[PDB]
């Protein structure tokens, strides 16, 4: 039969899922961690030095997980099922190369293990990578098992995907009877802080930093950041609009109210308010302290004497404030999906390992100082017995953080709980749904229902029915079926490309013409302005479709806020979409014929420019068709399959569009509690609790989802002969009538297996 | 009208969200009958009838000139032209900074003069210009807004979104005999503890009558009696 | 429904090209909202009335609703004729995207389909936008209860 | 349907651009008067521009306040650091040909109140420090590189630019397909 | 796990038809419907007992611990 | 604009150009060139781009022999291979119907106007000699030029 | 600040008053799932 | 390991949010039967349908019946799935009513039921909440040391 | 005011000098714009804030349904305004709130 694009474009979903499984956020994040972020930590903390014995150093040259240079193979890892059975941690050793100086001018390498790295299941370092169900049989592992969790002390722990507001981005919010505050939570690789920004009174605009004693008025900081003309201030923050001028003039007047200002007068004013630095470098208490204050006021770290970038950033901050004060509804929804980011297991473990490695290096330097403080016979030979003994701390911390879920990061200074949860083994669907589960940010003031409502902007990105009941109702969310999470890619080669494509740098731009053209933002920062914003957007999109820039960069244009926005950061949620050009789809069923024939795996639809990822923000600029039949020649994309708006669990529902939505939500709840088949190795497993159906049947009415997630291979239920009638009076209020002699013949017959573990502990005596 | 309303009533909180004062009138007409009372209860009217405000300087004299438009003051039914506007300006700019002599050159072009550690004159003139088109000339400065309502008849009652019940009760053209507010503590301080318990009972009953909650009124009576 | 959609889009084009008669109690932007919502509610009520009047004697939902044991004529009409209008926070579904509810509609479009009106019944099945709008409406009811 | 050639030149020329944000290009129909320049300064190793333009004395000077508040106010100082940007090429037309010269460190000049600085310091009178701290440390430690503003010599520069623009001629070979990836 | 001996609803023996149904599917291929009708499974309960069965025991035997 | 709050006209006090909120967008496009007055999201862009070609060609014609006018050109920072790059690079061509193009190398690009600079611009020469450091003035910029590669 | 003093014993939902004085756990009580029974008298 | 028979109070659900415990377990002969002697494993109240408005469950019953009669597993995908007209055509072709409503006889009286009964297979899941792990009863026993309460 | 100097572009202010001259001196820069019989006026428009008509009622635009109110003996109302909310757990059905068009009596039929 000839391929019909309308009803065969759905095969792009199985094509996408073959190479990008449902448990892929965790997988890719952990692979990225262990492959590049470990090198990044070891290259940040590359050398440790001592005050004494200057002719001596320790160098961290290389870092590796699970492999040595002695043999081509990796080390033997006790398989994850054996780790589960023996209540140990599925971990691979971290090997480093050490350059420690010998007293007789000798230079050597080494392969020294500094701890065990808890390895995520089915990652690159995991032994179950690319196994053919035969090695899985030999390893007593289920081929259908999701992977993407950790076995620490024999318990399956999953680092849930974390929801949080996007960092390094301006958010503006109003309020009633209090004023307008709008922050920019800026996070560096070593210091996180939020540059708060509120209107105290009289329409006066202030900058409120934690390190600053009192909120510095806005004209003062604007004059401090090089913009000291006090007309270009009003030009940058006000443009040519008449209302904003009088809205803003009060804090212009205040600038002269105190004393007329040069740049350095404002800089001294800022510096007078810096709190403290734990009484180190006391000789910096001068006008120069404001330089560090402004350097550590945001992410726009300045390493020179030009303050234009930070000045324009603060001017946009102010102008958004002024827009909000002129009229509300210029604020951003804090629950808009475009304003959130998803931290993943790899990023979490990256920061945790960075903290643990800093502790390890501090303690190693302490031990080295204690050893080498001795006057005589300072033999250098075998100076690594300490690190051989001292390797236990990295492993202990790395295991315990995952085991307990509490992550005590001294450097970044917060205590978070519930980062990990025990992977649920009630059902195969329960485990798979604990994967692809998102936990929202706490300290949210649960008394209100902003981040509890379902948003129209989560269409196709977060499942529209898989939201749990009772207390965390709307706080825990689930990923949709056909979704990707962007990864952090370098921003510097895209700024150059933007300059090539006609964007003129802000340092080339004057204040009086800034709000007359569209301004191009890179990750929320005004890098410049451009004529022809729509042409720039089209050329950028053409470059991305031709693969000249990463497919995950998002470009969209805001008309109310005259801006072309380009986003490159990781954590943005995106989904693939068929590109509709000139009123026609780009797939045209020859690509579909190739795809079912075997050629053109899903990646090639991206290399060919037929399919592109859209995040929530680009969906503002897009116009998607649900079906090929209603493609009007003004639409920009076409849905691959609209049933992907439901997650894995909600795909168990037959005909969900014929139900009231609460019924779909409740089935999303109960399907994870359904009793059935767990895994192909369920009788080899020994779990704290396990419910198994004796005679599980696959549903007679299934969906595409349940066969895309192999639910028909381990089903949880049975096809009961049902008569819908009133009977016996014992069926009122949800009560059921069960056939005796169906129960006799095995209908509904299940069993429970419970484990009891004891250890014959040896004692001191 | 829900859990927060019942909470407010039984907590006897002094500040409530949406305190509504229901005021019945004496006559039956819109033009020049009920709009007059509505104007008699209004928040602020300077900006409403200023039509501009000036920042005027000369060789040695400074004017804050405002040209009150008789057209707005006539179309919007209010009783004020110049003198009460001037005295209200004096009171408000005294509460802000100072006001000793507010002059009227005539023809609705009332001008305010400022005279006196430097540039303070210009700063105070600017702040007076900013705080000028916000002052109250007509109406009680307790009512955020008034709104004429219809009780499915030809009777145009008005209920005000304010915190002053005695003023609305004593306002001309409002029948004080039938004029109740939904603020129990406002009823208590103006009418008495018996009227306070009546207001409590009526407010609670009405609150649960808008949710279909069929409670015998004796329970509400006992609640009011134990509260008062 | 086609007659109702026609009046709705006529009011849409009037509001867009010019200025409608703003209601006394509410400003311009929501007077179109009130007019469109009233018209859609009227068409839903009339279609449901026709469905109920054509319902069969010995219809099980009709009997349960008539005797009051379970359900109602609203539930029957939503199952059979039309799930009328998804109302969240007291009005139609607001813009989830920039000046727009879903990217599957034109920008600054206020057609009944774009702002929550579910033409379908639960018998015929909900089209993907209508399904999402219904989900938000149900979530709105479930929210606040906690 | 014509062709206009552009030619690169000025390989060694240090051609800076001044961006006087303090004054408009043209107040009226005609271009604004180019202000007189005197006592211009540049700080190497810092790329700091200081340019002095005297104030008019016949009108709007406030001489009494000027001398009573600050000792030297006759000149007006516009200060702005040159910012190194690439791809900015300065052009002119001579013989139906546009001659390009690369621009080094455009600067944005804003008024500078050094007399207010000195009055404030005279009032107040009675450790790697790297990073932005090191930038200002360098600026106020290694400084005082006086420049001599010699205005008027355009013809030498223009005939020179033509000299490197006609003697040298180079052809291009890079594939268009390769250029797109080179972007 | 393994095909139930009897249909849950009727009690008709269907555990002696699993292998015959599999052989009808593989050797001399038939449709599932006609293969169920060939075995004598007339009632839809006996039909679903075989049509919806998932033979998980063959997958569990891949982990036999006493080889 | 809207209502403006009313020896040398350039020494008179300067007030910002103020436009009402109800019409900020319309006057915005008018004053983008009117503030200089030098001596639909696709069609509008293309027509204003064609106007940019007509203005750019007008300026090149009036810059043919003036000994003071300069333009700043925005070229890509990585030009096609042929900085130590000297000589003739290519041509700026005038196509039919008023549109222009630039052939920097073997490639063909388009040429636009970029942002307008409503303030004084002047070019100078830096020659810091060990004998004598001197700064030399050359001319004044009349407009920015942006050339963009096209795929 | 997890240190549990005397006033911590008395304050709270699970404190002393609201947890043991007014409301406590009782003997001779049971709890299980409820099922319907029409042949049971309403009392 | 502990085998568990489904008993009174065990919770079951049917993929449409329609959960509920076993109210009664009745003998097969007391159950209603059709012409072929097919007898239901589960009887579920019609009163659960009108208010919950789970038309998807009815369509699932009909599609499952047509699927078992046709020898093929059906599809109930969101915004798609097997059309109801096709399933009704399969049902009519095999001798059943198009609407999945068969005439049953009473198991206890033997007479025809005066209403046609929605009859067919529905996927039912047994939920982890069993009454054996919830039944708890205390008369006297362990007491808190500090408060001397149960 | 909102005016700025031509030299340093800082915001201009009014200062009282000798003979009480209200000159527009620019702080931080020797600039002096005196007043010689010249009027500096800054006019900004203010809104008219027209009248607002009676609030009345727009109950014609509210979804009705065919339900007889509990107070049928007093008022024979066959219609009732409604709106449905799910104020139960997601396993109970939705709740419908009513309001009789003949008396205004509200009730919830669940
Ligand atoms: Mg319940
Ligand atoms: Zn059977
Ligand atoms: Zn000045
Ligand atoms: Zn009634």
């Amino acid at each position: 039969d000839e391929i019909n694009t309308a009803q065969d474009k759905w095969h792009l979903l199985p094509a996408f899922l073959k190479v990008k499984g449902l448990v892929k956020q965790h997988l890719d994040s952990f692979n990225y961690f262990v492959d590049t972020d470990l090198k990044k930590i070891i290259k940040a903390n590359q050398l440790i030095l001592s005050d004494v014995d200057p002719e001596f150093y320790l160098k961290y040259v290389d870092i590796r997980v699970g492999k040595k240079s002695s043999s081509s193979t990796k080390d033997y890892l006790t398989p994850p099922h054996e780790c589960r059975l023996r209540d140990m941690t599925y971990s691979a050793p971290i090997y480093v190369d050490i350059e420690y100086t010998r007293g007789r001018n000798i230079i050597m390498h080494k392969d020294v293990e500094i701890g065990r790295m808890p390895i995520m299941l089915r990652s690159n370092k995991c032994i179950l990578y690319d196994a053919d169900e035969s090695k899985m049989a030999k390893l007593n592992e289920c081929p259908l098992d999701p992977g993407g969790y950790f076995i620490v002390n024999g318990t399956e722990k999953v680092i849930l995907v974390q929801e949080q507001l996007s960092k390094n981005r301006i958010i503006v919010e109003a309020d009633e009877k209090k004023g307008i505050v709008q922050a920019s939570v800026t996070s560096s690789t070593h210091e996180r802080k939020s540059k708060t920004y509120v209107i105290t009174k009289n329409g006066k605009i202030y900058l409120k930093h934690n390190s600053i004693a009192e909120e510095i008025p806005i004209a003062i900081v604007l004059k401090a950041c090089g913009i000291l003309s006090d007309l270009e201030i009003m030009q940058l923050v006000c443009g040519n609009d008449s209302s904003y001028q009088d809205i803003f003039a009060v804090n212009l007047e205040e600038s002269s109210k105190l004393d007329i200002y040069t740049q350095q007068q404002a800089l001294e004013y800022i510096g007078a308010k810096v709190k403290t630095m734990r009484r180190q470098k006391l000789t910096i208490l001068q006008e120069g302290i404001e330089a560090i204050a402004t350097t550590v006021i945001a992410h726009l770290t300045v390493e020179a004497l030009d303050f234009r970038e930070k000045a324009l950033y603060i001017a946009m901050m102010t102008r958004r404030v002024v827009m909000a004060m002129y009229n509300p509804k210029m604020i951003d929804d804090r629950d808009y999906v475009g304003n959130k980011r998803l931290e993943l297991a790899g990023q979490l473990i990256s920061l945790l390992f960075e903290d643990l490695f800093k502790k390890f290096n501090n303690d190693f330097k302490l031990s080295i100082d204690k050893v080498l403080k001795k006057p005589n016979r300072a033999m250098e030979y075998d100076a690594l017995l300490s690190i051989n003994v001292h390797s236990n701390n990295i492993t202990s911390g790395l295991n315990r953080a995952i085991s307990t879920g509490n992550w005590s990061l001294k450097r970044f200074k917060m205590e978070r709980a519930g980062v990990t949860h025990v992977l649920s083994r009630l059902s195969y669907i329960s485990a798979l749904g604990m994967m692809t589960r998102i936990s929202s940010q706490f300290e949210k003031s649960r008394k209100v229902s902003g981040p509890r409502a379902l948003q129209p902007s989560q269409f196709g990105m977060l499942c529209t029915a898989d939201t749990p009941e009772g207390e965390a109702c709307g706080l825990v969310k689930n990923l949709a079926l056909m979704t990707h999470i962007t990864t952090d890619d370098e921003e510097e080669p895209i700024k150059k490309l933007c300059y090539v494509l006609g964007v003129e740098d802000i340092t080339l731009i004057d204040s009086a013409s800034l709000h007359l053209n569209y301004g191009v933002y890179l990750n929320g920062t005004l890098i410049g302005s451009i004529r022809f914003p729509t042409k720039f957007v089209t050329q950028f999109r053409h470059l991305r479709r031709t693969g000249k820039v990463s497919e995950f960069i998002s470009i969209y244009s805001n008309s109310h806020q005259m801006a072309v926005h380009i986003a490159t950061d990781g954590g943005r949620i995106c989904r693939p979409l068929i590109i509709v050009s000139d009123g026609q789809s780009r797939v045209k069923d020859i690509h579909l014929r190739k795809l079912l024939d075997g050629e053109l795996d899903f990646d090639d639809f991206l290399k060919l420019g037929l399919v592109e990822y859209l995040d929530v923000n680009e969906e503002n600029d897009s116009y998607i068709a649900l079906y090929e039949k209603d493609i009007v020649p003004s639409m920009t994309h076409l849905e691959i399959e609209p049933f992907t708006i439901l997650g894995a669990v909600a795909g168990l529902i037959p005909y969900p569009h014929h139900n009231q939505s609460p019924r779909n939500t409740y089935q999303c709840a109960m399907g994870k509690q359904a009793i059935g088949a767990i895994a192909y190795n369920q009788f080899k497993r020994i779990d704290t609790l396990l419910y198994l159906m004796t005679y599980p049947q696959q549903p007679m009415v299934k969906t595409k989802t349940i066969e895309l997630i192999d639910y028909d291979k381990l089903p949880a239920g049975q096809n009961a002969t049902v008569a819908v009638m009133s009977y016996s009076g014992y069926d009122i209020e949800d009560a059921l009538v069960l056939n005796k002699s169906s129960i006799d013949r095995g209908f509904g017959r299940c069993e429970t297996r419970r484990k009891t573990t004891t250890v014959l502990k040896r004692y001191a005596n | 009208l829900g859990v927060p309303r019942i909470k407010e009533i039984i907590n006897a909180s002094k500040v409530i969200s949406t305190p509504i004062i229901n005021a019945v009138l004496v006559n039956d007409n819109d033009e020049r009958a009920a709009r007059v009372v509505k104007g008699r209860v209004e928040k602020t009217l300077l900006s409403d009838v200023a039509f501009y405000v000036q920042d005027v300087y000369k060789d040695n004299l400074s004017f804050i000139q405002v040209r009150i438009d008789l057209g707005t003051i006539d179309k919007l039914q209010l009783e004020l032209t110049i003198e009460d506007i001037a005295v209200a300006i004096t009171r408000a700019s005294k509460l802000k900074i100072q006001a000793s002599d507010v002059n009227i050159i005539g023809k609705d072009r009332i001008a305010i003069n400022v005279f006196p550690s430097e540039n303070d004159v210009f700063y105070r003139m600017q702040q007076l210009r900013r705080a000028l088109p916000d002052v109250v000339v007509k109406g009680l400065p307790d009512i955020s807004r008034a709104v004429i309502n219809i009780r499915d008849d030809g009777k145009r009652e008005l209920l005000v979104e304010g915190y002053g019940l005695r003023d609305v009760m004593c306002t001309d053209g409002v029948i004080g005999s039938r004029t109740t507010t939904n603020h129990v503590l406002e009823v208590f301080s103006v009418l008495g503890i018996e009227a306070a318990r009546y207001s409590i009972i009526r407010e609670i009953n009405y609150t649960m009558s808008n949710h279909g909650m069929s409670v015998d009124p004796r329970h509400i009576q006992l609640l009011g009696d134990v509260m008062t | 429904v086609e007659i109702a959609y026609h009046k709705c889009d006529e009011l849409i084009t009037l509001f867009n090209k010019g200025e409608l008669e703003t209601q006394p109690g509410c400003n311009e932007e929501q007077t179109l909202e009130a007019k469109i919502g009233g018209l859609l509610s009227k068409v839903r009520e009339e279609v449901g009335d026709v469905c109920i009047n054509e319902l069969d004697n010995w219809n099980a939902p009709l009997i349960m609703a008539t005797c009051g044991s379970k359900g109602s004529t609203l539930n029957v009409s939503q199952m059979v004729a039309v799930v009328g209008q998804q109302i969240i926070s007291g009005n139609r579904v607001p813009d989830g995207f920039q000046d727009r509810s879903l990217p599957h509609f034109p920008k600054n479009s206020k057609t009944p389909q774009s702002k929550g009106f579910v033409r379908n019944s639960f018998f015929s099945g909900l089209s993907p936008p209508e399904f999402l709008f219904h989900a938000i409406s149900g979530r709105e009811g479930l929210v606040d209860t906690a | 349907i014509e062709e206009f050639p552009l030619k690169i030149s000025g390989e060694e020329e240090s051609l800076h651009v001044f961006q006087y944000a303090n004054r408009p290009r043209l107040v009226g129909r005609k271009p604004a008067e180019h202000p007189f320049i005197s006592a211009a300064r540049y700080k190497p190793k810092s790329h700091l521009w200081e340019i002095d333009i005297p104030l008019d004395e016949q009108a709007f000077y406030n001489k009494d306040k000027a001398e009573s508040e600050w000792n030297g106010v006759n000149v007006q100082t516009l200060k702005g650091v040159g910012v190194e940007n690439n791809g900015q090429y300065a052009a002119f037309v001579k013989d139906m040909q546009v001659y390009l010269v690369p621009i080094e460190r455009v600067a944005q000049l804003k008024p500078f109140f050094k007399y207010i600085d000195d009055a404030n310091v005279t009032r107040k009178q009675e450790n790697r420090l790297t990073g932005s701290l090191l930038a200002h440390k360098v600026a106020d430690e290694e400084a005082n590189i006086e420049l001599t503003w010699a205005e008027g010599t355009f013809e030498q520069f223009k005939d020179t630019i033509v000299k490197e623009a006609e003697d040298k001629t180079l052809v291009a070979l890079e594939k268009q397909e390769d250029y797109i990836d080179n972007l | 796990m393994i095909v139930p001996v009897r249909c849950f609803s009727c009690g008709k023996v269907v555990g002696d038809k699993w292998e015959s149904y599999l052989n009808l599917l593989q050797e001399d291929e038939l449709d599932e419907g006609t293969a169920l009708s060939r075995l004598g499974l007339k009632r839809y309960c006996c039909r679903r007992m075989i049509l919806t069965h998932v033979d998980l025991i063959e997958k569990f035997l891949r982990y036999n611990p006493l080889e | 604009x809207x209502x403006x709050x009313x020896r040398i006209e350039q020494l008179f006090p300067v007030r910002p150009v103020r436009v009402r909120h109800e019409d900020v967008e319309t006057v915005k496009r008018e004053i983008q060139e009117a503030l200089s007055e030098k001596p639909k999201e696709a069609a509008a862009e293309l027509e204003l781009l064609n106007a940019d070609h007509q203005h750019i060609l007008r300026k090149l014609k009036k810059m043919n022999n003036k000994p003071e006018r300069f333009m700043v050109f925005q070229l890509p920072t990585r030009l096609p291979a042929f900085r130590e790059l000297a000589g003739k690079v290519g041509s700026i061509r005038v196509h039919k119907s008023g549109k222009l193009s630039v052939k920097i190398g073997n490639v063909v690009m388009d040429i636009g106007k970029g942002a307008e600079t409503t303030f004084l611009q002047d070019v100078i020469a830096l020659s810091i000699a060990d004998d004598a450091s001197s700064a030399e003035l050359l001319g004044r910029v009349d407009g920015k030029i942006v050339v963009t590669p096209q795929i | 600040k997890p240190i549990r003093g005397f006033c911590q014993r008395l304050k709270g939902k699970q404190g002393r008053f609201r947890g043991n004085l007014s409301g406590k756990r009782v003997d001779f009580s049971g709890r299980t799932v409820i099922s319907p029974d029409p042949n049971l008298s309403i009392d | 390991r502990q085998n568990r028979r489904p008993e009174l109070g065990d919770k079951f659900s049917s993929r449409h949010g329609q959960k509920g415990v076993c109210g009664i377990i009745v003998k097969q002969e007391d159950m209603p039967f059709n012409d072929q002697g097919i007898v239901p494993d589960i009887i579920m109240n019609p009163h659960g349908f009108p208010s919950r408005m789970t038309v998807g469950k009815m369509i699932e019953l009909i599609s499952g019946k047509a699927g078992v009669l046709n020898g093929t597993l059906e599809y109930g995908t969101c915004f798609g799935g097997s059309k109801l007209e096709d399933m009704s055509k399969i049902l009519v072709d095999q001798g059943f009513n198009y609407s999945g409503k068969d005439m049953l006889y009473s198991g206890i009286t033997g007479e025809c039921l005066q209403a046609y009964i929605f009859f067919g297979p529905i996927y039912y899941q047994k939920l982890k909440h069993m009454v054996l792990d919830k039944m708890h009863a205390r008369a006297r026993g362990p007491r808190a040391v500090l408060t001397r309460q149960p | 005011m909102l005016s700025f100097c031509p030299s340093c572009n800082n915001m201009l202010l009014i200062t009282s000098g000798d003979s009480g001259v209200y000159t527009l001196a620019c702080r931080s820069c020797p600039y002096e714009f005196p007043i010689e019989g010249i009027e500096i006026y800054d006019r900004k428009k203010l809104p008219r804030k027209e009248v607002d008509d009676v609030l009345g009622g727009g109950w014609d635009n509210v979804d009705q349904t065919k339900t007889q109110c509990p107070n049928y003996d007093t008022c024979g109302g066959e219609s009732a305004y409604f709106f449905q909310l799910q104020i139960r757990s997601a396993d109970e059905p939705m709740t419908t709130f009513y309001k009789c068009v003949n008396c205004g009596h509200r009730w919830k039929e669940n």
